[PDB]
């Protein structure tokens, strides 16, 4: 009762249904490193303007 | 005007140029730290982006 497939059907993906459970972490890798904290809060102007040498603003 | 006017002018004068003092102090123990231990806003050196990394299952399984 063997029916040949057809073309194109072999090379489809397919869905297959198992108890092994899914991997968590497949490649071991570690924790990442915490990124830098970040700086909140409003703009205001620069504190006695550019204070760049003898420049009053 | 009388002496009042010259003599508290001074001293907003003074407040001013101390204070821009002591910020010009600070930016470089900043600048100092933040370029030695990379963990503030500045001296952030590009790494490559993680975006063109192809997550796709491979021609092979062990990738």
């Amino acid at each position: 009762g063997w029916v040949r497939p057809d073309l194109g059907q072999l090379s489809k993906v397919t869905k297959v249904k198992t108890d092994r459970p899914l991997p968590e972490n497949p490649y071991h890798s570690r924790a990442r490193p915490e990124p830098n904290p970040v700086i909140e809060g409003d703009l205001k102007p620069a504190k006695h303007g550019t204070r760049f040498f003898f420049w009053t603003v | 005007d009388g002496p009042e006017k010259n003599y508290e002018k001074t001293l907003a004068i003074l407040q001013i140029e101390s204070e821009k003092a002591e910020l010009r102090l600070k930016e470089q123990e900043v600048r100092r730290l933040m370029r030695a231990r990379g963990d503030g806003p500045w001296y952030q050196f590009p790494t490559p982006e993680k975006e063109f990394i192809d997550h796709s299952p491979k021609a092979t399984p062990d990738n």
